[PDB]
RNA sequence: AUACAGUGAAACUGCGAAUGGCUCAUUAAAUCAGUUAUCGUUUAUUUGAUAGCAUGGUAUAACUGUGGUAAUUCUAGAGCUAAUACAUGCUAUCUCGACCCUUUGGAAGAGAUUAUUUAUUAGAUUCUUCGGACUCUUGAUGAUUCAUAAUAACUUUUCGAAUCGCAUGGCCUUGUGCUGGCGAUGGUUCAUUCAAAUUUCUGCCCUAUCAACUUUCGAUGGUAGGAUAGUGGCCUACCAUGGUUUCAACGGGUAACGGGGAAUAAGGGUUCGAUUCCGGAGAGGGAGCCUGAGAAACG
C-alpha cells in the first residue's frame, strides 16, 4: 500500500519535475543518522513515507539512548519495549525483579518480532504517551 | 480559555489526576480562522512578544504557482472541491491548507498567450502542457491545491497540481461525485 | 523652525552614513586580498 | 484611485470573465480615462517594495484586455514625447532639445515599452508610429548630447548612456520578439543608418570583454532570412564590424563563440539575390581570420559547433580554391592537435569527413 | 515566579564575590552584560571590597559618574555592569589597570597592568557562522561579534584582539600540548599543557592535562580557555602560576 | 436613513453609507479621520442570526470573529452585553421569554447552553447537526443532522430516543408548527417530510419539482405562515412554492430574482392582508401581498445578508450579515416605528421633507 | 470513537433543565389525526 | 537676549509598577531533588556588530470663562496652544576594461545597482640547466530539508532619523557658500545578556478487612487539519485497541506545601522541620476581557 490514507502522503519539499525524464522518477531523499548508527537499506531505498521515521522522517535523534526488548506488535508503526533491572531495597539490603515499559516509535523500514533486543533514541515528543524513536533492531 | 495542557487526561496507567494550578496565559488556545470564499477579510491580533498574526476569515483572491514550467501569480478563487478534514467541511467551503481546490485560468492563459503566442486548446516543445490542465484552460477552471495555514498568516498560497497528483486528486474527486 | 544645526545634523548623518560605508567596503576590500593570497598560497 | 486595495479592485473587476467585468461599449467609452490613470499608475517610482510590487501589478494588468487599448496609450506616451522634429526632418532636429525633463520623458517611455515586451513577449503587436519613430528619436537624442556636451554634465551624460544602452536592448528584445511578424521597410533606412554611425565605426574596440545586445541583434539578423536587409542595404558595413571583432584578439571567447554561430546561420541560410556571395566570401576571410582561433583564444560546445560549421562548409561546398583548401589543411592540422577526450565519437567522425 | 527575578538575597550570591556575610541582607546583581550570570564580577563589587577605594555604594556610584573608570577602553557609568573573565579595567588618574582573572581557589583577583598589555585582549572564540548576504562572523565568550574573520579560525579557538581600533591582532589554536586556562570544575584555574584530547560524539569531549609540578587532570573543552604555548603565554599571569601546594 | 423604492418608502436606518464595491473598513478609517439610534449595534466584523426574545426587548445576535454573542437591549437602546464562546455559532434559540436560557448548535459538532448565570457544559453530537429546533408543547432540542439523522433530546429525559430518519444526505430546512404541533423538512433533493409527534411517525413525504432551467432545487426556507396551516418553501432560483396544508398543488408559485438562493420567506399579519418577505443572496429582499402574490415593494440593502428577522409589532426589520455593521430597516408602509423608537416617525418626517 | 457515538447516557442538568411544560395544544388532537388522514395521503 | 534660554507649578510624552513582601489549606512522581533536550521554541533592556526637503499636516491636554446638579478622582458648553503626540513625506556606487603606460594607471564601453507568503535550487564528499616549475582527476554537528545564496512573484503590513545637548570651527568663488566637534534619543536584523516554555533518567508517606483495570465524553497510536512560542488525543476529523498490574495497578489514610537545615540515645537511628536558603502555590463568587517583552496580576 502507498497511500495508505484519505491525504496525499508525502515528504515535503521534494518535488519530481515531470519535465524532466528521469529514470528515478521517485526521488527518496533521506539523512545519515550517524552518531554511529548505520542506515538500512530498506530505508534509504524504501517506499514508504514516514515523518516519525529516525532515518527518513524529518525528526532528528539526539540525547539518551536506551535498549529494550519487544512485547506487544498489536500497533502500527511504534512498538512497546521493557526494561528489567535492579532496584534499590534499603530494609532488607537487596535488589528486586523490577520492570517497566517503554513505547517507543518503530520505522517500516526495520523489521521486528517479540523478544529481539533493540535500542531505540530520544526523539521531540509525538504523542502523549511515546517519548522515543527506535535506531536498531537485533536479534536474540 | 482554551486549555493547551494535558494533565486535564488521563494517566498511561489508568488513573486520574487532581487540578494543579489554574490555567495560564502561556498555554493559550484561539479559535481557527476558519475562512470561506467571500471579500478580503483579515484580522491583525497582536502575539506574545511583539508578533503580529493575522487570521482571514473570508477570501477571494490568493498566490498560486505552476510548477513544471515554474511560474507563479496571484489569482482569484473557484471555491474548495476537496479538503481530507471533512467533506461537510468542503460543502461549507471552509479554506484551510493541504485542501484541494477550482481556481480561475484565464491569467495564466493570457500569461501563455503573451509569453507564447500559441493560445492553449483546441516554441512547441515548450508549449506542450497536459491534457486535463489544457482541457481545463480551454473550460476556464482550473484545479489547484492550497496549503497555506489559514489562521497564522491569512495567506492562501499554493500549486496548481501536476500530472501525477493532479490525476490522483482528479481520481478522488470522481470517487466522490 | 529650520536652524544652522538641523543643517549640520542633516550634514551630519550623510556624512556618517557614506562614512560607514566606506569603511564596510574597505574592510571587504581587505578580507577579500587576505582571502585570496591564502587561497593562492 | 485608492492606493491600498489597488491589486484587489484590479483582480476584481477589471478582469473579463470576471466579477463586473467591463461590458464592450462601457470599456469603449470610459477606458480612455482608463488609459490615464493607469498612465499615473505607472509613473509612480517603485522605489519601495509595496511599489514594484503594484508596478508588477499593473504590468500583469496591460496583457489582458486586448490591444488598441494599450496601442492608445503608446500613442498618448509619444503624444508626451514626439519625433516630428526628426521627422519633419530625417536625421536633422532644428531645436535641439535635449533637457533633463525630456530625456527624463524618455526614459519613462523606455521603462514602459520594456516592461509591456517583457509581459507581453509574444502577442504584441508593433504599432510603428509609437514604437518605431520614439526609440529611434530617443537614441539620437542620446547620441546628439553625448557628441555635443562636454563630461561636464555628469548626470546628463550618464543618464544618456544609460538610455542608449536601454534603447539598444530593448530594440533587440522586440526584434527578436516579432521575428518577422511584418516588414519594417519603413524606416529600415533610418534605423540602418543609427545601426552604422556609431557601431561599425567603433563597435570591436569598446563593445569586446562581454556580450553585446548589438551583437545579439546582428545574429538575430543574420538567422531571420528577412533580416538581411541591412547587411545588403549597406556595403557590409555590419559584416566589417563583425570581421574586426573576430580579429581583435582581445575579444573573449564566449563573445567571440556567437559571432560563429551566426556565422554558421548565415552560411546555413542561402539567399540567391546580390551581394550574398560577396558576403559569404566575407565569411569566407572570416574562417580565414579564425583558422588561429579555437585553440589560442577559444570549451565543449563552441568547439562542437564550430567543427560543425567547418563541416557543413565542407559539404556545401561556397569556398573551394587552392587557397582555402591550404587554410583548411592547416584548420585541420590545428584541430587534430587539439584535444580529444572531451568529444563525442560522432564528432570525431566528422572530423573524418572534413578529413 | 511571576516573571523576571530583578533582586539576589546576600546569602545565594555567588560565593567566589567572598562578600562579608554580616554587613546585611541584600546583594549587587550585576546588570545585562558582555558575560553571564552566575560567574562574573561588578565595578560596585570590585571598587568596594577589592581595590577598597570606596566605603559607601554612594561613594562608588559618584566615581563612577565622574567616569574615571572606562571598560576595555569605554566608559561605563552604571553600579551593575558585569565584567567578565580575564577582562581589562583601566583608571587614568592611578595609572593603574586591571587583567581581572582568577586565583588558585578559582576566586577572581586583580593583575596590575600597564598600557602595553592592556591594549590587546583576547576572545574565546565560541561560534562562528554566517548570515545576511552570506556575510562571515565569529563569537568570543565575551558576546562580541566580530564579521568577516580569518578563514583560518574555527571553534574553541583564542583569538587576541585589538581594544581601540578593534582589528584582529592574532589567535591561536586548540592544539594538543599547549599552555591553555580551565574556567569551570573542581580544580580549574590550573594552567598545564593538554597532552591530547578524548572526543565523544557530541557528548563530554574530556581532555587530560599535565601541570607544570608535573601532574595530570582531567577538564573539559566548556571549562578551557586556550592560553598559549609553552613557555609563552600571551598575558602576564598573576603570581602562583598554576602552582598549589 | 435612506429610500430605495419610489412607490413605496423604505429606510435604511442602519447599514452602510456607501453602496457598494468599495470597503467599509477603508471607508470608516478615512471617514472617521475626516446619526444612530443604538449604539454599537454593532460587531464591526461580521453577524451570522439574531432572534428577539419573546419578551420584545432583547437583540440576541452571534459574531464570527472573536465568536461572541451580543445581547442588546431595548430599554436601554444598546448592547445589554456580549459574551465570548468558542467556534461561530450556526443556530441559536431563546428558550424562554427572555435571554436567560438560550441554546445554540455549534459547528464544532456541537451544543451549548447559555444561562443568565453563566454557559452550561457543551455536548458533542455523533453527525453534524444542520438545524435544531425546540418542540415547546414537548420539551425537545432535535436537530436534523449530517446524513439520515434527526437527532432528539428532551428537557425532562435528556436521553435519546431516537434520532429520526430523514432518507436524504442532508437536512436543508426544519420548522415546527404548534397551531398544529407538526414537523416539516424540506431537502435540497427535492424532498420534504412531515412527521407526527405522540406518534413518532413520518406523516408526510412530497414536493417533487424542477424548475424553468431543468435543476434540482436548493430548499433554503421550509416555514409556515401565521394560521399555522399553510406552508411554504423557498429555493435557489428565487423560486418559492406556498403549499396549504394538505395539498400537493403549490397555492402560491412564484420565480423572481436570480440563481442566487433565496434565503428566508416569512410571513406578515398586515392589518388588512397577509404579506410575504423574501431574503436572497442576489442582495435583495423584497414585499408581497400574499393574496394577490404581487409586489408590493422590492429592495437593494447594499450589501449581502446571513439572516434577517422582523420585531413583532411592526415596521423594524433587524439583519444580520458579513457585513461591519448589522443593518435594521424601517417600514412605514405596514406600521409605525416601536415604541422604544417612537422618534423615528420624526426621523420619517425629517427623511420626506429632506 | 472521540465523540461520534450516540449512547443514551444520563444528562442531569438537562434532564432537569426547563421541564415540565404546558400542553399547548389548540385542538383537541383527535381532529388533528383525522386531519392527519385527510391530509395528501387520501 | 525682541523666538526661547535661570529657576521651576501643572500637564502632555517616555519608562516602570509581573520585583520585593506575606501565607501553607491543598497536593504522594503533581511538581519536587538530580540530569538532559531544545536538530522543538519567544524574548523589554544591557552589551557587540549591523542601513546609499530651508523640513510639511492637524488635534488637542495642561489654560480661561460660562455653567448645571444634592453629587464623586461630576460633567457639560465655549474659547486657546507643543511634541521622540497623531497622522503624512523628499533627497551616486561595483565587473571586464580594449586603447593608450609602464608607471601607478586610466579608458570609452559593454553590466549589476529592507521586510512579508509560497514554490523551485545550491548547500555534493611529474619533469628539473639539481639553481626550480605545477604540466589534471564555505562552516556546522553525530547528523538538520541548517545557516546561507538565488529565481519568480506574493503582502487589507514593516522601517530604511521630517528629533536633541553642549560648544563652535574649517576653508574659500567672504558667500552667511560649503564642510566639519564632542553625545543624548530613536530604529532593522543577528549575536549576547536575564529568563521563560516544554520536555530525557532516577528517586516519594500508610495501604490488599483495597484484584483487577482505562477502554465513552478519548482510554493507544496513526493519518489529516486547527491551536501559540513550539511539537503533540492539545483539540479534532478517519483507522486500528492500546495501555497498569499483586512486578499492589487501582483507589483509600496523611490537622505532610516541597528541599536543605536543626534537636535526638554512648551505640540502632529516632523528633520538630516554626525559624534567617532555595522551589511550589495563593489572596468577596464566577466568567468574559483589556495592556504589555513579560500576567489569568489581583490592575
Amino acid at each position: 500500500t502507498v497511500q495508505s490514507e484519505r491525504a496525499f502522503q508525502k515528504q515535503p519539499h521534494i518535488f519530481n519535475n515531470p519535465k524532466v525524464k528521469t529514470s528515478k522518477r521517485t526521488k527518496r531523499w533521506y539523512k545519515n543518522a550517524g552518531l554511529g548508527f548505520k542506515t538500512p537499506k530498506t530505508a534509504i531505498e524504501g517506499s514508504y513515507i514516514d515523518k516519525k521515521c529516525p532515518f527518513t522522517g524529518l525528526v532528528s535523534i539526539r540525547g539518551k539512548i536506551l535498549t529494550g526488548t519487544v512485547v506487544s506488535t498489536k500497533m502500527h508503526r511504534t512498538i512497546v519495549i521493557r526494561r528489567a533491572y535492579l532496584h534499590y531495597i534499603p530494609k532488607y539490603n537487596r535488589y528486586e525483579k523490577r520492570h517497566k515499559n517503554v513505547p517507543v516509535h518503530v520505522s517500516p523500514a526495520f523489521r521486528v518480532q517479540v523478544g529481539d533486543i533493540v535500542t531505540v533514541g530520544q526523539c521531540r515528543p509525538i504523542s502523549k504517551t511515546v517519548r522515543f524513536n527506535v535506531v536498531k533492531v537485533s536479534a536474540a | 480559555g482554551i486549555s493547551r495542557d494535558s494533565r486535564h487526561k488521563r494517566s498511561a496507567t489508568g488513573a486520574k489526576r487532581a487540578q494543579f494550578r489554574k490555567k495560564r496565559k502561556f498555554e493559550l488556545g484561539r479559535q481557527p480562522a476558519n475562512t470561506k470564499i467571500g471579500a478580503k477579510r483579515i484580522h491583525s491580533v497582536r502575539t506574545r512578544g511583539g508578533n503580529k498574526k493575522y487570521r482571514a476569515l473570508r477570501i477571494e483572491t490568493g498566490n498560486f504557482s505552476w510548477a513544471s514550467e515554474g511560474i507563479s501569480k496571484k489569482t482569484r478563487i473557484a471555491g474548495v472541491v476537496y479538503h481530507p478534514s471533512n467533506n461537510e467541511l468542503v460543502r461549507t467551503n471552509t479554506l484551510t491548507k493541504a485542501a484541494i481546490v477550482q481556481i480561475d485560468a484565464t491569467p495564466f492563459r493570457q500569461w501563455f498567450e503573451a509569453h507564447y503566442g500559441q493560445t492553449l486548446g483546441k516554441r512547441a516543445a515548450s508549449a506542450k502542457i497536459e491534457s486535463s490542465v489544457e482541457s481545463q484552460f480551454s473550460a476556464g477552471r482550473l484545479y489547484a491545491c492550497i496549503s497555506s495555514r489559514p489562521g497564522q498568516s491569512g495567506r492562501c498560497d499554493g500549486y496548481i497540481l501536476e500530472g501525477e497528483e493532479l490525476a490522483f486528486y482528479l481520481r478522488r474527486l470522481t470517487a466522490k461525485k | 523652525l529650520v536652524t544652522p544645526q538641523r543643517l549640520q545634523r542633516k550634514r551630519h548623518q550623510r556624512a556618517l552614513k557614506v562614512r560607514n560605508a566606506q569603511a564596510q567596503r574597505e574592510a571587504a576590500a581587505e578580507y577579500a586580498q587576505l582571502l585570496a593570497k591564502r587561497l593562492s598560497e | 484611485l485608492d492606493d491600498t486595495l489597488f491589486k484587489d479592485e484590479i483582480t476584481t473587476f477589471l478582469t473579463e470573465n470576471g466579477s463586473q467585468s467591463i461590458k464592450a461599449e462601457d470599456e469603449k467609452v470610459v477606458m480612455p480615462y482608463v488609459l490615464r490613470i493607469f498612465f499615473g499608475r505607472a509613473q509612480v517610482p517603485p522605489t519601495s517594495g509595496q511599489k514594484r510590487s503594484r508596478k508588477i501589478a499593473v504590468i500583469s494588468v496591460l496583457p489582458n484586455f486586448k490591444k488598441p487599448y494599450i496601442n492608445d496609450f503608446l500613442s498618448l506616451a509619444s503624444e508626451r514625447l514626439d519625433y516630428n522634429y526628426f521627422f519633419g526632418n530625417s536625421h536633422q532636429i532644428n531645436s535641439s532639445k535635449a533637457t533633463l525633463k525630456t530625456i527624463r520623458r524618455m526614459t519613462g517611455f523606455v521603462n514602459i515599452v520594456n516592461s509591456t515586451l517583457s509581459v507581453l513577449r509574444t502577442n504584441f503587436p508593433l504599432h510603428t508610429n509609437s514604437v518605431l519613430q520614439p526609440l529611434i528619436y530617443s537614441i539620437a537624442m542620446a547620441y546628439y548630447v553625448l557628441d555635443t556636451e562636454s563630461t561636464e554634465e555628469v548626470h546628463l551624460r550618464k543618464m544618456a548612456s544609460n538610455l542608449r544602452q536601454q534603447g539598444l536592448k530593448c530594440l533587440s528584445s522586440v526584434f527578436e520578439f516579432v521575428g518577422n511578424t511584418f516588414d519594417w521597410s519603413t524606416s529600415m533606412e533610418d534605423i540602418y543608418a543609427v545601426v552604422v554611425k556609431p557601431r561599425i565605426s567603433h563597435f570591436s574596440d569598446e563593445n569586446l570583454q562581454q556580450p553585446s545586445s548589438l551583437l545579439r541583434l546582428f545574429l538575430y539578423w543574420a538567422h531571420n532570412p528577412s533580416l538581411y536587409q541591412f547587411l545588403y542595404y549597406d556595403e557590409f558595413a555590419t559584416a566589417t564590424a563583425l570581421m574586426d571583432t573576430i580579429s581583435n584578439q582581445h575579444v573573449k571567447e564566449a563573445v567571440i563563440g556567437p559571432i560563429i554561430e551566426a556565422a554558421d546561420s548565415i552560411i546555413r541560410n542561402p539567399v540567391n539575390d546580390d551581394h550574398y556571395v560577396d558576403l559569404v566570401t566575407l565569411i569566407c576571410t572570416s574562417c580565414l581570420k579564425i583558422l588561429p582561433s579555437l585553440y589560442v583564444k577559444l570549451d565543449s560546445n563552441s568547439i562542437s559547433t564550430f567543427l560543425n560549421l567547418l563541416v557543413s562548409i565542407t559539404e556545401m561546398g561556397f569556398i573551394q580554391d587552392d587557397h582555402v583548401r591550404s587554410r583548411l589543411i592547416s584548420s585541420l592540422i590545428s584541430i587534430l592537435k587539439g584535444k580529444l577526450k572531451k568529444l563525442q565519437e560522432n564528432d570525431t567522425q566528422k572530423i573524418l569527413k572534413i578529413l | 515566579a511571576r516573571g523576571p527575578k530583578k533582586h539576589l538575597k546576600r546569602l545565594a550570591a555567588p560565593h567566589h564575590w567572598l562578600l562579608d556575610k554580616l554587613s546585611g541582607c541584600y546583594a549587587p546583581r550585576p546588570s545585562a552584560g558582555p558575560h553571564k550570570l552566575r560567574e562574573s564580577l561588578p565595578l560596585i563589587v570590585f571598587l568596594r571590597n577589592r581595590l577598597k577605594y570606596a566605603l559607601n555604594g554612594r561613594e562608588v556610584k559618584a566615581i563612577l559618574m565622574q567616569r574615571h573608570v572606562k571598560v576595555d577602553g569605554k566608559v561605563r557609568t552604571d553600579t551593575t555592569y558585569p565584567a567578565g573573565f580575564m577582562d581589562v579595567i583601566t583608571l587614568d588618574a592611578t595609572n593603574e589597570n586591571f587583567r581581572l582573572v582568577y586565583d588558585v581557589k578559582g576566586r577572581f583577583a586583580v593583575h596590575r597592568i600597564t598600557d602595553e598589555e592592556a591594549s590587546y585582549k583576547l576572545g574565546k572564540v565560541k561560534k562562528v557562522q554566517l548570515g545576511k548576504k552570506g556575510v562571515p562572523y565569529v563569537v568570543t565568550h565575551d558576546g562580541r561579534t566580530i564579521r568577516y574573520p580569518d578563514p583560518n579560525i574555527k571553534v574553541n579557538d583564542t583569538v587576541k584582539i585589538d581594544l581601540a581600533s578593534g582589528k584582529i591582532t592574532d589567535f591561536i589554536k586548540f592544539d594538543a600540548g599547549k599552555l591553555v586556562y580551565v574556567t569551570g570544575g573542581r580544580n580549574l584555574g590550573r594552567i598545564g599543557t593538554i597532552v591530547h584530547k578524548e572526543r565523544h560524539d557530541g557528548g563530554f569531549d574530556l581532555v587530560h592535562i599535565k601541570d607544570s609540578l608535573d601532574n595530570t587532570f582531567v577538564t573539559r573543552l566548556n571549562n578551557v580557555f586556550v592560553i598559549g604555548e609553552q613557555g609563552k603565554p600571551y598575558i602576564s599571569l598573576p603570581k602562583g602560576k598554576g602552582i598549589k601546594l | 436613513k435612506s429610500t430605495s423604492a419610489n412607490d413605496v418608502s423604505v429606510y435604511q436606518v442602519s447599514g452602510t453609507n456607501v453602496s457598494r464595491s468599495l470597503p467599509d473598513w477603508i471607508a470608516k478609517k478615512r471617514k472617521r479621520q475626516l446619526v444612530e439610534l443604538i449604539q454599537d449595534f454593532e460587531f464591526s466584523e461580521a453577524s451570522n442570526k439574531i432572534k428577539v426574545s419573546r419578551d420584545g426587548q432583547y437583540c440576541m445576535a452571534t459574531g464570527t470573529y472573536k465568536p461572541q454573542i451580543h445581547v442588546y437591549d431595548f430599554a436601554n437602546l444598546s448592547l445589554k452585553f456580549d459574551r465570548h464562546t468558542d467556534a461561530e455559532n450556526v443556530d441559536f434559540t431563546i428558550l424562554s421569554d427572555d435571554w436567560t436560557k438560550s441554546v445554540h448548535l455549534q459547528n464544532d459538532r456541537s451544543i451549548q447552553f447559555q444561562n443568565k448565570g453563566g454557559l452550561h457544559y457543551t455536548t458533542r453530537i455523533p453527525k453534524f447537526g444542520r438545524s435544531l429546533v425546540y418542540n415547546k408543547v414537548n420539551c425537545d432540542l432535535y436537530v436534523g443532522a449530517s446524513g439520515n439523522e434527526l437527532y432528539r433530546l428532551n428537557l425532562e429525559k435528556g436521553r435519546f430516543l431516537n434520532p429520526f430518519k430523514l432518507d436524504t444526505e442532508g437536512v436543508n430546512h426544519v420548522s415546527i408548527n404548534e397551531v398544529n404541533g407538526l414537523l416539516a423538512a424540506g431537502t435540497e433533493t427535492n424532498v420534504v417530510e412531515f412527521w407526527d409527534p405522540r406518534s413518532r411517525s413520518r406523516v408526510s413525504k412530497l414536493y417533487l419539482e424542477n424548475n424553468i432551467d431543468n435543476r434540482p432545487f436548493q430548499v433554503t426556507t421550509t416555514s409556515f405562515r401565521n394560521d399555522g396551516l399553510t406552508f411554504a418553501c423557498g429555493t435557489s432560483n428565487g423560486y418559492s412554492y406556498i403549499y396549504d396544508l394538505r395539498t400537493s398543488e403549490p397555492s402560491i408559485i412564484k420565480d423572481q430574482g436570480y440563481g442566487f438562493d433565496i434565503k428566508k420567506i416569512i410571513w406578515l399579519d398586515n392589518v388588512g392582508t397577509e404579506n410575504k418577505i423574501v431574503t436572497c443572496d442576489k442582495r435583495i429582499a423584497k414585499i408581497w401581498d400574499r393574496l394577490d402574490g404581487k409586489a408590493y415593494a422590492s429592495m437593494e440593502p447594499s450589501v449581502d445578508i446571513n439572516d434577517i428577522e422582523h420585531v413583532p409589532g411592526t415596521g423594524m426589520f433587524f439583519t444580520a450579515n458579513e457585513s461591519i455593521p448589522m443593518h435594521t430597516y424601517y417600514i412605514p408602509s405596514l406600521g409605525p416605528s416601536p415604541r422604544w423608537c417612537s422618534f423615528l416617525d420624526s426621523i420619517t418626517e425629517e427623511l420626506e421633507e429632506k | 470513537s472521540k465523540g461520534r457515538k450516540l449512547n443514551y447516557s444520563v444528562q442531569d442538568p438537562i434532564a432537569n433543565y426547563e421541564a415540565p411544560i404546558t400542553s399547548g395544544y389548540k385542538w383537541s388532537d383527535d381532529q388533528i389525526d383525522e386531519f392527519f388522514a385527510g391530509l395528501l395521503g387520501q
